[PDB]
């Protein structure tokens, strides 16, 4: 499908209700001078889909609450309103189609339409090209381990590495003190 | 260079009228009918008015999705470009 | 007295060996799962990185473009534990060390790597920051010719850009200006299908 | 100040490449991505500064031209100055303002080839000795702005900026000398504690124990007094930096205030607003504050030639206009070699060089008014 629009309310620079309309356009560029909030709109895109990577810092400062809603239409034609809200105490409420949803079902509804935040395939941050141009081969292995979906089963891999290593080492010294008991 | 030209067209359109439509300034600058205006000119003028607006010299109003842009004058427009 | 001690130590040793086999075959199972899930993504990006770099480095003066490939240092049993080296060779250029490349050539290789990583699990949209602002006009025009040829149904492009050679060819503009007397950001939008080319 | 550069056999250059006739005011080198306009700066750094100090075979092969199997022998860069009075080591046939025999060709080979001093092979020490008395320094953080430094000073946190300020002061002559006395402290402690306890076993050795106790008192005296010297230098340099930064930022941005608060964080804004450090900033004003800090670092010790590889990355019309006007005002005292892609430092500069790209070799030409033609095509 495609993103129809974002609706922002008291997100970083945007005092009150603002609307970022994409419409029928499959190539829409965000322009403006420095300090204007283009990267704030990209951070609204990044935040409305569930990136945590200071959650009170996103509310607007003049000198209460904040929310951002992504409207997305799939291949059938139905809208999927995804609203994230920063409430008064620093907790984030998730809503799909005006219905309150927890974290895992929200990310499951995103992964249903091939939006994988856990892979982060589709966001290029300011300076990420210079970072990946200055990356190490281990950093690039980490990135392909990220996007492959195989960054999961990592802690299970290392845990069971320790399990089989303790098991074979205890087996070997079991053999040695067993022949010592036979001695 | 560019913003001075845009500033002159805005001082001219906003000297007589209280509000002016962006597409009228674009037709005035291109010196042709709107069907012949090109993407490079429209984008250049659009970015120029965003820059002029960010400095606090002009006002911008748009009330419909992909609708007309209404431009109004501020006092600071006639002393800083 | 020692014989039943011997058999009990032997059999709990055998039970430890049996749970060793349990954890070991479970380790080989999760290792094979991790290996296949890494290997299919590796094969996909290795086959697409060449085509995206040929699309990013060809022009009128050189129609075939450069060539790029990423590969395992030490392919023995676990490619996911070894490093991947990314070789990116522009037109008429060849090195032994990759960091001798330019700013624009590094930005081109980085953008080719990001576009080849992205089309493994293709998201319905793709958002780009100001990656164009370390580039000359020819590389910005090649970025525009790549994006205009790929933006469509199933792959939407939203770029944050300051270079007019890039955002002059978008399908619509979202112009964000900071209203300073109210201390807010504001948006305007413009349809670039109303205007002609050239 | 600097007069003409002669580059032969370097990384993307021909059999000999002469760039000449640039006035001591601001001069701009342009090209395209892959031309070598950042490799000319790596030809300048190869002689004057100390980036390429002592190199093994891979770094030498990175320097030497791999040009289609030809001229892989050597690389050489000569830089000619002009001065009414300039420092020197030995007279060596003093040319009339042609002091190039002192900044010698810097010949490197596949093996360790040692360069000369007008037909006499002479160590690097005499070169850095004459550049000592020429008002320069071979490890300054301002005379080299390479590709990726201003983006590094926009992602450096507060302690790394304080360490770069500490190397701007050069106050590790009060710190690593204090680290040598720290070596003295650890060895003296775990030696002479055992020495005085075995002397107290025997106890005229209590005299030796007493003056080693007063030697540890002397260690205390020197460490607290050199910490006093370190803070005495650092806060004076910071009192210079903070106000230079205030003046530079109020000249760049004519609508805001900018200080430094030492704990480094930079409390600034763009109008009558609050404080925001480098976590909560747009990339535009982040690179504005980074180049304002570096234009403050120049003002603690000004030199005669500077190198600006894309000092205005991707800012704005107003920010490039302000940086170009401030650099034109600053070019009344020193050379300002720069690199641009945008014409805001082309309408105000004086000399314009173009690096003509081919795909293995490159050469530099000089016309002045075809450059804005080359960028506003
Ligand atoms: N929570 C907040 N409340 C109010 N203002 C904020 C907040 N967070 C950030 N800002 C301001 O918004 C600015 C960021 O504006 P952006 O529009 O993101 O910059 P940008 O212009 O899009 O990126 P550049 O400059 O073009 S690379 C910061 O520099 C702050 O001045
Ligand atoms: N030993 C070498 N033999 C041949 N070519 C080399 C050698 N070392 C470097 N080069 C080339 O020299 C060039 C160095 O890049 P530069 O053009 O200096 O960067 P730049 O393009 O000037 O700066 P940008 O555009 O802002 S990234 C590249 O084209 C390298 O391939
Ligand atoms: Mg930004
Ligand atoms: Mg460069």
């Amino acid at each position: 499908g495609k993103l129809i629009r974002l609706e922002l309310f008291n997100f970083k620079s945007y005092k009150g209700h603002h609307t970022l309309l994409f419409g029928d356009s499959y190539f829409t560029s965000i322009i403006g001078p420095n300090g204007s909030g283009k990267s704030n709109s990209m951070d609204a895109i990044s935040f409305v889909l569930g990136i945590k990577s200071n959650l009170r810092d996103l509310i607007y400062r003049g000198r209460k609450t904040a929310w951002v809603m992504a409207v997305y239409e799939d291949d059938a034609g139905e809208l999927h309103r995804w609203k994230r809200t920063i409430t008064a105490n620093g907790t984030s409420e998730y809503r799909i189609n005006d219905r309150v949803v927890n974290a895992q079902q929200y990310n499951e509804a995103l992964e249903k339409e091939n939006i994988l935040i856990k892979a982060r395939n589709f966001l290029v941050f300011q300076g990420d090209v210079e970072a990946i141009a200055s990356q190490s081969p281990q950093d690039l292995t980490r990135l392909i381990e990220q996007i492959s979906g195989s960054l999961e089963y990592k802690e299970e891999y290392e845990r069971l590495e320790e399990e089989v290593r303790q098991a074979t080492e205890e087996q070997a010294y079991k053999l040695q003190r067993r022949r010592a008991a036979n001695s | 260079k560019a913003i001075v030209q845009m500033a002159k067209i805005l001082r001219k359109e906003l000297s007589e009228e209280k509000e002016v439509i962006f597409t009228d300034v674009l037709k005035s600058q291109a010196n042709t009918e709107p069907e012949n205006i090109t993407k490079r000119e429209a984008s250049r003028g659009f970015f120029d008015i965003l820059s002029l607006a960010t400095e606090g010299c002009i006002g911008l109003s748009q009330t419909e999705a992909f609708g007309n842009i209404k431009i109004d004058a501020k006092p600071a427009l006639f002393e800083r470009f | 007295h020692v014989r039943k001690q011997l058999e009990q130590t032997e059999q709990e040793f055998e039970a430890s060996k049996a749970k060793l086999r349990q954890a070991r075959e479970s380790f080989q199972a999760v290792k094979q799962k991790r290996l296949e899930l890494f290997n299919k993504a590796f094969t996909h990006i290795q086959e697409q990185i060449t085509h995206v770099y040929k699309e990013l480095t060809r022009s009128e003066a050189y129609p075939l473009g450069g060539q790029a490939y990423l590969d395992i240092e030490e392919d023995t049993d676990t490619p996911f534990l070894s490093g991947v080296k990314y070789h990116a060779m522009p037109p008429c250029k060849r090195f032994r060390d990759m960091e001798h490349l330019s700013g624009g050539e590094k930005t081109m290789a980085a953008l080719a790597l990001l576009f080849a990583i992205h089309s493994y699990q293709p998201s319905p949209f793709f958002v780009l920051d100001e990656v164009d602002c370390a580039l000359d006009n020819a590389n910005v025009e090649k970025i525009k010719k790549y994006i205009r040829e790929h933006a469509g149904p199933g792959m939407q492009f939203i770029v944050i850009s300051l270079k007019p050679a890039l955002f002059q060819a978008s399908e619509s503009l979202i112009g964000v200006y900071r209203d300073q007397e109210a201390n807010t950001s504001r948006t305007l939008t413009l349809d670039l299908r109303k205007y002609r080319h050239h | 100040y600097i007069k003409r550069v002669i580059i032969k056999g370097f990384k993307t250059y021909r059999n000999e490449t002469i760039i000449d006739n640039f006035s001591p005011h601001q001069n701009v080198i342009i090209g395209s991505n892959g031309s070598g306009k950042s490799n000319f700066f790596a030809a300048i750094r190869f002689v004057l500064s100390d980036d390429y100090s002592n190199l093994k075979r891979e770094e030498r092969q990175g320097l030497i031209h791999q040009g289609s199997g030809g001229s892989v022998m050597s690389a050489s860069v000569e830089i000619v100055f002009h001065d009414p009075d300039h420092s020197m080591i030995l007279p060596s046939g003093v040319l009339s303002r042609g002091d190039d025999e002192v900044t010698i060709r810097r010949t490197v080979g596949l093996k360790k080839d040692d360069y000369q001093l007008n037909d006499r092979n002479v160590t690097k020490g005499d070169i850095v000795r004459m550049l000592e008395t020429a008002g320069f320094s071979m490890n300054n953080p301002y005379n080299i702005v390479p590709q990726g430094k201003i983006v590094a000073l926009t992602n450096a946190k507060d302690k790394e900026r304080l360490q770069l300020l500490e190397d701007v002061v050069g106050a590790k002559s009060f710190e690593v000398k204090l680290k040598a006395s720290l070596k003295k402290m650890e060895e003296t402690e775990q030696k002479k504690i055992q020495i005085n306890k075995e002397m107290g076993e025997l106890n005229d050795l209590a005299e030796r124990a007493s003056e080693l106790d007063e030697s540890k008192d002397s260690i205390q005296d020197l460490i607290v007094k050199l910490k006093q010297q370190k803070v005495n230098a650092v806060d004076s340099t910071f009192q210079k930096v903070s106000e230079n930064f205030e003046a530079v930022f109020e000249r760049l941005v004519p609508r805001g205030t900018a200080k430094l608060i030492i704990h480094i964080s930079v409390s600034f804004n763009s109008k009558q607003n609050e404080q925001l450090h480098v976590e909560q900033l747009s990339g535009g004003q982040k690179t504005v504050c980074a180049i304002a800090l570096i234009l403050a670092i120049q003002m603690v010790d000004p030199a005669s030639f500077y190198l600006f590889d894309e000092i205005d990355a991707c800012l704005d019309k107003q920010y490039r206009t302000a940086v170009a006007t401030l650099l034109k005002e600053l070019s009344k005292n020193a050379q300002f070699i720069c690199t641009t892609f945008r014409t805001d430092m082309l309408q105000v500069a004086d000399k314009f060089f173009r690096v003509k790209y081919e795909c293995k070799i490159s050469t530099v030409i000089e016309v002045n008014r075809e450059e804005a033609i080359g960028f506003i095509r």
